């Protein structure tokens, strides 16, 4: 009786939201952005190739610096490359191999990564013993591991598998506050500019967005039709995008909680494993499991390039925060920078 | 005469173009970085190099009969066509021996696997050694035996009608290696029945799968035997034999219908072992 | 062109090179087995005889180095996570013998010897495990036979026409697991019978995996 | 915490050997590249050896290349240095110094306390031998160089250290601007090509001492003269 | 009572969600597409920079 009576409220309530975004719904992001012009054809070279990770590549994160960068394999290491010079900075040996995300933090003090492990592992890297060593080992997760993201050198926020996502205070080893509300396994997070929001994607085919101080939902994002792998923020803060296994990348509006145009192809049809934005935004950059690296025009929808140069799946990328280079991960072991050039 | 052009230039474009495939197939594709791969890519260069250097500069030799390049380019003949020659049979004794180790340290042979510096010394102790065999033979022979009886207009060996050398050069260069390679294809085969053997009494289609698959490798180590076998013994038996009676005793066209099956067998090699391969063959439809 | 501290920092990279060059030649000679099976199969008891997230097993049999990972702990999405373990040596799945008969809790209509056969296709034709030999041990052999003499086969296999020997019973089951095997030229499963009081069950182990890995050997060096 | 402790040091005869330790405890003695450092009483520093982490590259100053030999035990944490036919020349303090070379690291951040043997290139320029000082006020030292410090990759190797009365020098500066760890902010570098200037806001007691601009664009390292402050 | 409590709660979500205020989609693609077009000249990679420019010649 009363459960269902509830339950049917609640569905009068989702027709009320979905009333409410087709009542703003005047345009589309086509119709506006039809009359400028497209970027053309992207070409970029690959300028740099990271060799010396011994197993499938599955995560990388550029420093704030836009010069280093840490990648995760599953040989159970963590290197830290400088991207100019390729050489290795620093070689953290992993106590589990099976990571799956890593994190450098934008101090440029603390990397962080865990897998399968159910642990988020945060390391010091500036040590007056000159070796990397873990400074904390952040465990209450139920899951594994799939994103972490430093907030600050005491603040950082992980998204498992067990359905929730948690922002931890590094210092006392304890998570602050609980994000739940997912009903699948949570793959992926970003960070706003501001580092007041998150949002984040899941195997519900959803993406929820997070007020980090408050702890609660603020908007859920729907339209995927399979499991959302990756996320990304718009540059200014107001927009995301997602990639998610049914090789569609969608563009949602924060301030209009609604998806404003979708990114897919007839010839792909294999699912998508990380998304970035160029630094104006005005490129959506997607990594697929078809071995490549797809560069979008976000505002006109067309496929502006192709970054082919990798055997096996893109795993993971990401642009440099000065915009001058993207990094691509792959499962074939390396890692390559690319950049146009005039 | 047109005919043997012909077939002349043919075999120069199997093998340049044949023995490419495989350097290019190399340089395409990251992943071929084993150790086999590189000893596939070391015995790929050594008769690419075979079919785009010495056999189209002894093209003239069998058109014209006389050599018109000179003494001073001739000196430079006999050392690459002996170094590459000999460096293929190196390379097919090292691609065995790395098969032996596949099957009989077949726990180190997976960690071991992958480590090109491992590989790289490997492939230069084979060319330094196949140097050495008959380089510095070649060029001393005339400094310290006194003068040259080689006339005007002919290109070989000076040690050509020598006995105890060739005998003696030939054992390190094909005697041998033919016993190495029937060795080591011999106990890959014996291990592989013998492994199959218990498969069977510990335990259908899979097991019908798994004999058919034996066989297919038992008919692979023969061949590979037989073709290094065929190409190279005639000549190597000629050389002996020839020797003691001076020619008088083999016919003319018999030696230079045995010398080209050595080259022959530089054609073969891409057919062979390369081809054969697991992963070269993933790279060759990536380029085509 | 480079300078002072340059050269310094490229050597530096080049010592952190060879590490990982030995890092790589000693993960290289263990043998890395993913653990899988049902609940109460005698999964836990076959770790006993080999001696919150992942558990990682190691021991040693004859120069061999084994790591075993077990996924049990692991409840959110098996294929989220699955691909992970591509490139393991081999799998080893657990099944209890004695189950044919019994119904699995959770559901209370399904019988638990079909739960096992459902996780044993999923995983044996997974895309990722192509490749991978499975390795099967059917546990509770002594309580397999004792179940038969009361409760005959039939209940688990209504379509059974064979005997209630403890030899044809068993033998049949072996049959079932290996009939859902969808690659058989690509990949082979290694069958024994294990009992708590059995204590060649490593050398079974150790056996299969050396076929394995002459098997892939050979496929590297261009015979297979 | 990070100590480096030498040992071996004494009075020899003109024309001996002696063999000076340094045992380092309290972090990864292998990953860090050394350096012998020594200082004539009543003169500047003088870089002696290096040997790299990994002990694959070694170098030494001309003035001792051929008699010193440099050399690491790393199981052991031991830095050592193999001194023969040695000369009144040679009579100084002898420094152990860490350097660590990677991306953004400091070098020569610890020294050691230093052991005293006693024996019966880019110029470097401090002008200003010694500067009265009073405390709270602003102080500025110059710093020159014969060449350009100024590499094509954009550092500038020019390196400050302080060396107060009775204690081993310590870093302030690393490649001509930034700041070394647990060092006040009150300090900071400045310069540009050939002309480099340290400057010193709300000078304290502490901060009096001997300070030596040295330059590792290149080996030899080279040291100014050095300019002391004094109240 | 564990499906009672969570309908509730399910429910009490989305009121705070569908009381939000939004823009009009235009709106939103306006903005978008300006800052897209203020920060065109500094994006390398829309635009490549001279090789004098590009740390990664
Ligand atoms: C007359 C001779 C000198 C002509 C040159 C032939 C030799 C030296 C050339 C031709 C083919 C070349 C090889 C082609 C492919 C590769 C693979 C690459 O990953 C390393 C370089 C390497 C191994 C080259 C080495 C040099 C090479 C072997
Ligand atoms: C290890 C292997 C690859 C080294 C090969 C070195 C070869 C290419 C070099 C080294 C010695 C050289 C020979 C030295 C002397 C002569 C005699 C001269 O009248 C003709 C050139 C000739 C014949 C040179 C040909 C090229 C040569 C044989
Ligand atoms: C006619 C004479 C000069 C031919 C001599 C050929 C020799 C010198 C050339 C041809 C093939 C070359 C090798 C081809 C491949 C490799 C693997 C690479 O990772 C290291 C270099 C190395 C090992 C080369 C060494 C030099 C090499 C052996
Ligand atoms: C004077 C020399 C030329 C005569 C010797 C010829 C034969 C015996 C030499 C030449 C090439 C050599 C091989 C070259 C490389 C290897 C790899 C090494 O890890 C094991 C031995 C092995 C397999 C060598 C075995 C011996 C060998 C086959
Ligand atoms: C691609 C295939 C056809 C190449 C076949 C190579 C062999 C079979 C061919 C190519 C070169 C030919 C040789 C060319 C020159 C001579 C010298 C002549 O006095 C006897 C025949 C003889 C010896 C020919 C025999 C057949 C031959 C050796
Ligand atoms: N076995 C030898 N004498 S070396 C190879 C010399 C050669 C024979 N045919 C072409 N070249």
């Amino acid at each position: 009786s009363e459960l269902d009576q509830l339950r049917q409220e609640a569905e009068q309530l989702k027709n009320q939201i979905r009333d409410a975004r087709k009542a703003c719904a005047d345009a589309t992001l086509s119709q506006i952005t039809n009359n400028i012009d497209p970027v053309g054809r992207i070409q970029m070279r690959t300028r740099r190739t990271l060799r010396g990770h011994l197993a499938k590549i599955y995560a990388m994160h550029w420093g704030t610096d836009s010069r280093l960068l840490v990648s995760a394999s599953q040989d159970g290491k963590l290197i830290i490359w400088d991207s100019y010079t390729t050489n290795k900075v620093h070689a953290i040996p992993l106590r589990s191999s099976w990571v799956m995300t890593c994190a450098y933090a934008p101090s440029g003090n603390y990397v962080a990564c865990g897998g399968l492990d159910n642990i988020c592992s945060i390391y010091n890297l500036k040590t007056r013993e000159g070796n990397v060593r873990v400074s904390r080992e952040l465990a209450g997760h139920t899951g594994y591991l799939s994103c972490c993201r430093f907030l600050d050198d005491n603040q950082i926020v992980t998204s498992s598998g067990d359905t929730t996502c948690a922002l931890w205070d590094i210092e006392t080893g304890q998570q602050t506050t609980t994000f739940t509300g997912h009903t699948g396994d949570v793959m992926s997070l970003s960070l706003a500019p501001d580092t007041r929001l998150f949002v984040s994607g899941a195997c519900d085919a959803s993406a929820k967005l997070w007020d980090v101080r408050e702890g609660m939902c603020r908007q859920t994002f729907t339209g995927h039709e399979s499991d959302i792998n990756a996320i990304c923020f718009f540059p200014n803060g107001n927009a995301f995008a997602t990639g998610s296994d049914d090789a569609t990348c969608r563009l949602f509006d924060l301030r209009a909680d609604q998806e404003l145009m979708t990114y897919s192809h007839d010839n792909i049809i294999c699912g998508i494993t990380s998304v970035s934005f160029s630094k104006s935004g005005r490129l959506l950059l997607a990594g697929y499991d078809d071995f490549n690296c797809n560069v979008w025009d976000a505002l006109k929808a067309d496929r502006a390039g192709v970054l082919a140069g990798h055997d096996n799946r893109v795993s993971c990328l990401g642009v440099t925060d000065d915009g001058m280079a993207v990094a691509t991960g792959s499962w074939d072991s390396f890692l390559k920078i690319w950049n146009g050039s005039s | 005469t047109a005919v043997l052009a012909a077939l002349m230039a043919l075999l120069i474009v199997a093998t340049v173009l044949g023995n490419a495939l495989v350097m290019l197939a190399f340089v395409a594709d990251s992943s071929l970085r084993t150790q086999n791969n590189f000893f596939l890519l070391n015995l790929a260069i050594s008769d690419f190099l075979v079919g785009a250097f010495c056999i189209p500069l002894y093209v003239p030799y069998v058109l014209t009969g006389r050599w018109t390049f000179g003494r001073g380019l001739c000196k430079l003949w006999l050392v690459v066509d002996y170094l590459l020659c000999t460096s293929s049979a190196f390379n097919i004794v090292l691609i065995s021996y790395d098969r032996f180790l596949s099957v009989t340290r077949a726990v180190s042979y997976r960690a071991q696997q992958g480590d090109t510096r491992r590989a790289v010394r490997k492939m230069l102790l084979v060319w330094v050694l196949a140097f050495l065999l008959y380089g510095p033979a070649i060029l001393s022979w005339e400094y310290l035996s006194g003068g040259s009886s080689i006339p005007e207009g002919h290109c070989y060996a000076e040690f050509f009608y020598n006995w105890y050398f060739l005998i003696t050069a030939s054992t390190l260069e094909f005697f041998t290696p033919f016993l190495s390679v029937t060795f080591f294809n011999l106990s890959i085969y014996l291990n592989i029945q013998r492994r199959t053997r218990l498969r069977l009494d510990g335990a259908s289609f899979t097991q019908r799968f798994r004999l058919s698959r034996d066989r297919k490798v038992a008919k692979s180590l023969a061949v590979i035997v037989s073709i290094f076998g065929l190409c190279w013994a005639p000549y190597t038996l000629l050389m002996i034999i020839r020797a003691a009676c001076h020619g008088h005793c083999v016919p003319d066209y018999w030696y230079e219908t045995s010398f080209w099956l050595l080259w022959a067998n530089s054609a073969v090699n891409p057919v062979l072992y390369p081809l054969c391969h697991h992963s070269f063959r993933r790279a060759f439809t990536k380029l085509l | 062109t480079l300078s002072a501290e340059d050269k310094a920092a490229v050597e530096r990279s080049k010592m952190i090179d060879r590490n990982l060059r030995e890092d790589g030649e000693k993960a290289a000679r263990e043998v890395k087995l993913l653990l899988l099976g049902a609940g109460e199969s005698g999964k836990n008891t076959i770790v006993k005889q080999m001696k919150t997230g992942i558990v990682e097993t190691h021991f040693t049999f004859k120069d061999l180095h084994f790591k075993m990972f077990d996924v049990g702990a692991q409840r959110s999405e098996r294929k989220k996570w699955i691909h992970c373990f591509e490139g393991v040596t081999a799998i080893i799945f657990c099944v209890a013998l004695s189950d044919y008969d019994l119904v699995l809790a959770e559901d209370e209509e399904m019988n638990r010897m079909h739960a096992s056969m459902k996780l044993f296709d999923s995983i044996c034709n997974n895309k990722w495990f192509t490749d991978t030999s499975i390795i099967l041990f059917l546990n509770k052999k002594d309580l397999f036979e004792e179940k038969i003499k009361k409760s005959p086969l039939t209940i688990c296999y209504p379509e059974y026409a064979g005997s209630n020997t403890y030899e044809e019973a068993a033998a049949y089951i072996q049959c079932q697991f290996e009939d859902l095997n969808k690659r058989k030229d690509t990949k082979e499963i290694y069958t024994h019978f294990t009992c708590s009081t059995d204590t060649k069950n490593v050398q079974f182990v150790f056996d299969a995996v050396t076929d394995v890995i002459i098997k892939n050997n050979l496929k590297d060096c261009g015979l297979f | 915490d990070v100590q480096l402790v030498e040992s071996g040091g004494g009075l020899v005869q003109p024309g001996g050997s002696r063999k000076l330790s340094c045992s380092a405890s309290g972090f990864a003695f292998s990953s860090f590249g050394m350096h012998w450092v020594r200082q004539a009483p009543e003169k500047g520093l003088e870089w002696v050896a290096y040997i790299s982490s990994g002990s694959g590259t070694i170098y030494y100053a001309d003035t001792v290349k051929g008699r010193f030999t440099i050399s690491r035990d790393d199981p052991k944490n031991t830095l050592f240095l193999q001194m023969t036919s040695l000369r009144s020349e040679d009579t100084a303090m002898y420094y152990c110094v860490r350097s660590i070379y990677y991306y953004g690291s400091s070098p020569f951040d610890f020294w050691g306390q230093g052991t005293t043997l006693t024996v019966s290139d880019i110029v470097m320029t401090q002008a200003t031998s010694s500067v009265p000082v009073t405390p709270g006020e602003s102080v500025s030292i110059s710093c020159r160089s014969s060449k350009s410090l100024l590499h094509s990759n954009g550092n500038t190797y020019l390196y400050w250290f302080l060396q107060r009365p009775g204690q081993s020098p310590q870093l302030l500066i690393y490649r001509m601007s930034n700041l070394a760890s647990g060092v006040p902010d009150r300090f900071s570098g400045s310069g540009s090509g050939t002309a480099f200037t340290l400057t010193i806001s709300r000078l304290e007691a502490e901060d009096v001492g001997v300070y030596y601009c040295m330059q590792h664009l290149e080996y030899p390292l080279t040291f100014g003269a050095g300019t002391k402050l004094e109240l | 009572t564990a499906s009672i409590a969570q309908a509730r709660k399910l429910v009490e979500q989305l009121k705070m969600e569908a009381n939000i205020d939004r823009i009009k989609v235009s709106k939103a693609a306006a903005d978008l597409m300006a800052y897209c077009e203020a920060h065109a000249k500094e994006d390398p990679l829309l635009t490549p920079v001279p090789a004098s420019e590009n740390p990664f010649r």
